[PDB]
C-alpha cells in the first residue's frame, strides 16, 4: 500500500525494478490482482499482464458436425494424500523433569494434561 | 401411469468459492509508540511466527480455490456472430457490449443485490482473478456447451448444431427423439419463459454468499475493541503506564497487556483456519458440479437440480458462482391397465425395455417416460421360453409384419 | 522443531533450566518464576495439539476422496466424467507410495477429427426416418451414418433407424431414397 | 446369469473380412431368415 529507476504503479502496489511491457504471456510468478511476474527479454525481470490461454474462435452452423477419425492414448498421474506420520507428547517429561516443586505446580492442571 | 406432458423448470444453487483474505501483523497490533514493549516481545517471538505462518496459509488456499473451479478449460471460447439456434433465444447469458465491463446481464443483476482498518496493522490482501478475468472462463463454458455440448473440455473441440445436440440429451433419461422434432415449438416457448422467470425472480436465495461477508467482517471489528480493554488493569495506552508509573515499576503491567492480545490473537487465527475448512470443502464441492453438471450430464438423481439434468449454465458472482440448471419434471399422469407378459400360440412375448398398456379395447406397447400408442409386433417382443412358466400372463394376439410381406 | 525451542525461550523470566532457577534462588522466592515458565509451556502444547487436530481433518477428509478413487476408478467403469482424470476414463492401475497413493489412469482423448454435412431426418415415401444411435453424415452427394465417436462409413438401411409419423412434422429435413435391404430379399 | 442362445444372423453383425482379426474361429451359422422366406 504505498502510492508511486523502473517505477510501475499498478493496481497491486508498486514494484520497483521492472519493466512494463506491451505484451502479454503467461503467468509465472503469481505477484497479485492478476499481474504476474517472470524473467523474459537480454533477459530481465519485466511486469506484465497474465494470459488465459490462446483466444480462438470456434466455428457455429447448423448443418455440420465434427466426427473424430483417429484416437490415441494417454495416462496421467494423481497423487492423493492417505496418512501422515503418529507423534505423541508427554506432559511432566516435556514441561518438568528432575524437579520436585514442578510436579506441584502442575497438579492444579492436571485436567489439562489428561 | 405415464405422464402425457412435460414441462421446462431452471432452479438455481449457491455454492460459495472463495471469501476476502486478510493480514494480521503480529508485531504491530500488539505494541505501537514505545521502546520497552518490543523487548518484550523478543521472549514470545515464537509465537508470531506460528500465527503468521497460519494467516498466510489461508491467503494462498484462497487462490487455488479459484485455479479449480474457474480453470477447467485451456483455450478461451467466443460467442458465435449468428444468433440462429432453432426457435431458442441465447442474450441473456452472453456478455453485453454495451456494458463497460466484460459481463452479461444476469452476472450484473446479481451484483446489485450483493451489498479503516489499516490505521493498526489490518490490511486486505488483493485477489489474484479480478472481475474482469472470471468473467472471460464463464464465457468460454456458456460457448461452448451451445458449439460442441461435452466435447470441448477433455479433448478436441467438436463442432455439432443445438438441433441434435438437444436430442442426445433425452437418451440419457428415457424420452425418445421423435418428441423433440414433433413438439419443436413447444419446448422452444418453455425455454425463453423460464429464463424470464428467474430474472424477475432474482431482480427483487442470495443470502448465502453475504452471510460469508458479515462473518468475516465481524472477526475485524472485534479486535478493535481489544484495544480499549484493560485486560485486568488500568489502563489500555502503552503511553500512559510510563506516564503515572516509573519504568522499573511498569514491566507488571506491560507484561499483562502483551499476553493479553496473545489470547485475543490466538482466538482469532484458531477460528479462522476453522472456517477455512467450510471453504475448501465448499470449494471442492463447488467444482464436481462445475466438472460433472455443466460439463456432461451426469445421471446422479438429485445431484444437479430437482429432476432430469440436461443442462447447465455457469455465472459468474462475488466470491461465489451460481449455476441454473435445467431440470426436466414431467407433467399430469393417466391411469391404464398393465400387463406383465404376452402370450400367443404359447410363446412368451417379454418387451425389450418398456410396458405394454391398455387403451381398453386394444392392446399397446410404450415407454415408461412419454406414452406412445404403438401397434404390438415383433420387432418389440420377443420370445424367451413357455407361457407355463410364468405366472400371471394374459393372452392376446401378436401382429407379425412378415406375413403380409410374403402374400 | 518448535516445542524444541520452548525450552530454550524465557517467556519473560530470567532463565530456562528448571534446575539453574533452583540453584540460585530458594524454593519459596521461585514460585513466581516456574509459574510462568508452565504457563509459557501451556499454550505451546495447546497450540500444538490444536494444529494437529486441523490437518487430522484434512487427513480424514481427503481420505473419504482417495477411497473414492479406489471403489469407481479402479473397481469398475467409473461413469463420472472430468472425475478420473482427463477424458473418457476406462480402467486404473493402483499403485503404493510411503505416505500416500500415486493412480495411473487411462483416459480416451480424441485426436484428429472432420467435418462432414450432417441431417437431422431422412425423409422417403413420406415417412420421417429417425436414427436411434448414429448420426446422418454426408460427402456432398452421397449420405451414410456413422457413430458419435467413430467415423465408419455405413449404407442407410432400415434396420438402424425407424419411421415416426409423415416428414410435414419437422422445420429442417432433407429427402433421400432408402436402399432397404429387405426388398432385394423379397423379389 | 447362464442364458443359452441359437447363434443367429439377428444377434450379429458383418465387419469386414476375416483375415483382418489375428482370432477367430470357424463356425456355420443356422442364419433364420432362410426358413422364414420359403
Amino acid at each position: 500500500d504505498v502510492n508511486c529507476s523502473n517505477v510501475f504503479q499498478t493496481r497491486a502496489g508498486c514494484l520497483i525494478g521492472a519493466e512494463h511491457v506491451n505484451n502479454s504471456y503467461e503467468c509465472d510468478i503469481p505477484i497479485g490482482a492478476g499481474i504476474c511476474a517472470s524473467y523474459q527479454t537480454s533477459q530481465s525481470i519485466i511486469a506484465y499482464t497474465m494470459s488465459l490461454g490462446a483466444e480462438n474462435s470456434v466455428a457455429y452452423s447448423n448443418n455440420s458436425i465434427a466426427i473424430p477419425t483417429n484416437f490415441t492414448i494417454s495416462v496421467t498421474t494423481e497423487i492423493l494424500p492417505v496418512s501422515m506420520t503418529k507423534t505423541s507428547v508427554d506432559c511432566t517429561m516435556y514441561i518438568c523433569g528432575d524437579s520436585t516443586e514442578c510436579s506441584n505446580l502442575l497438579l492444579q492442571y492436571g485436567s489439562f494434561c489428561t | 401411469a405415464i405422464p402425457t406432458n412435460f414441462t421446462i423448470s431452471v432452479t438455481t444453487e449457491i455454492l460459495p468459492v472463495s471469501m476476502t483474505k486478510t493480514s494480521v501483523d503480529c508485531t504491530m497490533y500488539i505494541c505501537g509508540d514505545s521502546t520497552e514493549c518490543s523487548n518484550l516481545l523478543l521472549q514470545y517471538g515464537s509465537f508470531c511466527t506460528q500465527l503468521n505462518r497460519a494467516l498466510t496459509g489461508i491467503a494462498v488456499e484462497q487462490d487455488k480455490n479459484t485455479q479449480e473451479v474457474f480453470a477447467q478449460v485451456k483455450q478461451i471460447y467466443k460467442t458465435p456472430p449468428i444468433k440462429d439456434f432453432g426457435g431458442f433465444n441465447f442474450s441473456q447469458i452472453l456478455p453485453d457490449p454495451s456494458k463497460p465491463s466484460k459481463r452479461s446481464f444476469i452476472e450484473d443483476l446479481l451484483f446489485n443485490k450483493v451489498t479503516a482498518q489499516k490505521f493498526n496493522g489490518l490490511t486486505v490482501l488483493p485477489p489474484l482473478l479480478t472481475d474482469e478475468m472470471i468473467a472471460q472462463y464463464t464465457s468460454a463454458l456458456l460457448a461452448g456447451t451451445i458449439t460442441s455440448g461435452w466435447t470441448f473440455g477433455a479433448g478436441a473441440a467438436l463442432q455439432i448444431p443445438f438441433a441434435m445436440q438437444m436430442a442426445y440429451r433425452f437418451n440419457g433419461i428415457g424420452v425418445t427423439q421423435n418428441v423433440l422434432y414433433e413438439n419443436q415449438k413447444l419446448i422452444a416457448n418453455q425455454f425463453n419463459s423460464a429464463i424470464g422467470k428467474i430474472q424477475d425472480s432474482l431482480s427483487s436465495a442470495l443470502g448465502k454468499l453475504q452471510d460469508v461477508v458479515n462473518q468475516n467482517a465481524q472477526a475485524l471489528n472485534t479486535l478493535v475493541k481489544q484495544l480499549s480493554s484493560n485486560f485486568g488493569a488500568i489502563s489500555s495506552v502503552l503511553n500512559d503506564i510510563l506516564s503515572r508509573l516509573d519504568p522499573p515499576e511498569a514491566e507488571v503491567q506491560i507484561d499483562r497487556l502483551i499476553t493479553g492480545r496473545l489470547q485475543s490473537l490466538q482466538t482469532y487465527v484458531t477460528q479462522q483456519l476453522i472456517r477455512a475448512a467450510e471453504i475448501r470443502a465448499s470449494a471442492n464441492l463447488a467444482a464436481t458440479k462445475m466438472s460433472e453438471c455443466v460439463l456432461g450430464q451426469s445421471k446422479r438423481v438429485d445431484f444437479c437440480g430437482k429432476g432430469y439434468h440436461l443442462m447447465s449454465f455457469p455465472q459468474s458472482a462475488p466470491h461465489g458462482v451460481v449455476f441454473l440448471h435445467v431440470t426436466y419434471v414431467p407433467a399430469q399422469e393417466k391411469n391404464f391397465t398393465t400387463a406383465p407378459a404376452i402370450c400367443h400360440d404359447g410363446k412368451a412375448h417379454f418387451p425389450r425395455e418398456g410396458v405394454f398398456v391398455s387403451n381398453g379395447t386394444h392392446w399397446f406397447v410404450t415407454q415408461r417416460n412419454f406414452y406412445e400408442p404403438q401397434i404390438i409386433t415383433t420387432d418389440n417382443t420377443f420370445v424367451s421360453g413357455n407361457c407355463d412358466v410364468v405366472i400371471g400372463i394374459v393372452n392376446n394376439t401378436v401382429y407379425d409384419p412378415l406375413q403380409p410381406e410374403l402374400d
